[PDB]
């Protein structure tokens, strides 16, 4: 029910499984003979860009069509090309 | 023959029709003209029925050479229009299949003329969005009737 | 089977940006027609697997492996039973 995400970095976040399988490569990356049992490790994400990532999935989790104004997500300036480029990597 | 001939008027047209038919042959446009005159004075009171093919055989007479059409195509759209307007379509999908190839190749050829010369093209650029928004026309025509399998794969094959 | 499966999984970023580009729409592999280049066009990791097992295999031994299938099913008419799972899945194969 649970999944753990390892960055490059070495921080490990525990997350809701439902939340992470918002993202299509890591729902492909899960199935395959990597059943885990779970962790998953990447080699060259940093932790900070990750924790981001996980806050985009809480958040998406949180309002889903729901109504009336749905609040901004906040971007940091220096950030926004990281999150561009590990966009592709998950497909999110 | 011409004797019995003599008293009934849609044979002597009929006969009038091949005999210049037969000496003009398919040389000059003129031997078109008459023809749709006639389709018209028909489409005027008949059923359309003959209308149709005296008007498909026009075009290929005319699609055997290099004319424009567009006028005529506009022209035989409206016939459509106005007998579906009439409700008594039962209209036959050949017909279409065949005319969007007729439209289908007028198309690219006036395409290529285009792309001739640009000197003397705004006449035939204007033809090229006539051409276009009649297609439209024809589509939703098509759209408006509904027939069989292999014709409906003809009609969006084009 | 299992093998394709994983491997298309496997491939999928490779599938997502790269193969559909180039991928010949359905729609046009139905009404449009429109094809007949001598090429084979860009595909799926699992569409090549599979297209190519037809293409290699079993079209070279087909002939031997139908009569023999025929043959048991005169045995299964005699009253005897052979392994069910075996043909079921070799039948669902095609």
């Amino acid at each position: 029910m649970y999944v753990k995400l390892i960055s490059s970095d070495g921080h490990e976040f525990i997350v809701k499984r439902e939340h992470a399988l918002t993202s299509g490569t890591i729902k492909a990356m899960l199935s395959g003979p990597g059943q885990f049992a779970n962790e998953v490790n990447f080699r060259e994400i940093p932790s900070h860009v990750l924790s981001k990532v996980c806050m985009y999935f809480t958040y998406k989790v949180r309002y889903t069509n729901s109504s009336t104004e749905i609040p901004e997500f906040p971007i940091a300036p220096e950030i926004a090309l990281e999150l561009l480029m590990a966009a592709n990597f998950l497909d999110c | 023959e011409l004797e019995s001939i003599r008293q009934d008027r849609d044979a002597l047209h009929m006969e009038g029709l091949i005999v210049r038919e037969r000496i003009l042959g398919a040389d000059n446009i003129d031997v078109s003209h008459p023809i749709i005159y006639r389709g018209a004075v028909y489409a005027d009171n008949m059923e359309f029925e003959q209308c149709i093919k005296l008007w498909l055989h026009a075009l290929h007479l005319r699609q055997k050479g290099n004319r424009n059409t567009h006028k005529d195509l506009l022209r035989f759209a409206q016939v459509f229009s106005q007998m579906i307007h009439l409700n008594e379509t039962v209209k036959a999908p050949d017909i279409e299949c065949v005319l969007r190839c007729s439209v289908l190749e007028i198309e690219q050829s006036m395409n290529r003329v285009k792309n001739i010369s640009d000197a003397d093209v705004h006449n035939a650029m204007d033809n090229y969005e006539c051409n276009l928004y009649t297609f439209l026309y024809l589509v939703c025509i098509s759209t408006k009737t509904q027939c069989s399998e292999e014709d409906q794969c003809k009609i969006n094959k084009q | 089977s299992k093998g394709a499966d994983y491997m298309d999984c496997l491939y999928r970023y490779l599938n997502t940006q790269f193969i559909k580009k180039n991928k010949l729409t359905e729609a046009d592999l139905q009404y449009g027609y429109g094809g007949v280049d001598m090429n084979e066009p860009l595909m799926e990791i699992g569409e090549l697997a599979l297209d190519m097992w037809r293409k290699l295999m079993v079209e070279p031994l087909q002939a031997i492996l139908i009569r023999m299938l025929l043959r048991e099913i005169k045995n299964d008419r005699g009253g005897e039973d052979p392994n069910q799972k075996v043909i079921h899945g070799v039948i669902n194969s095609f």
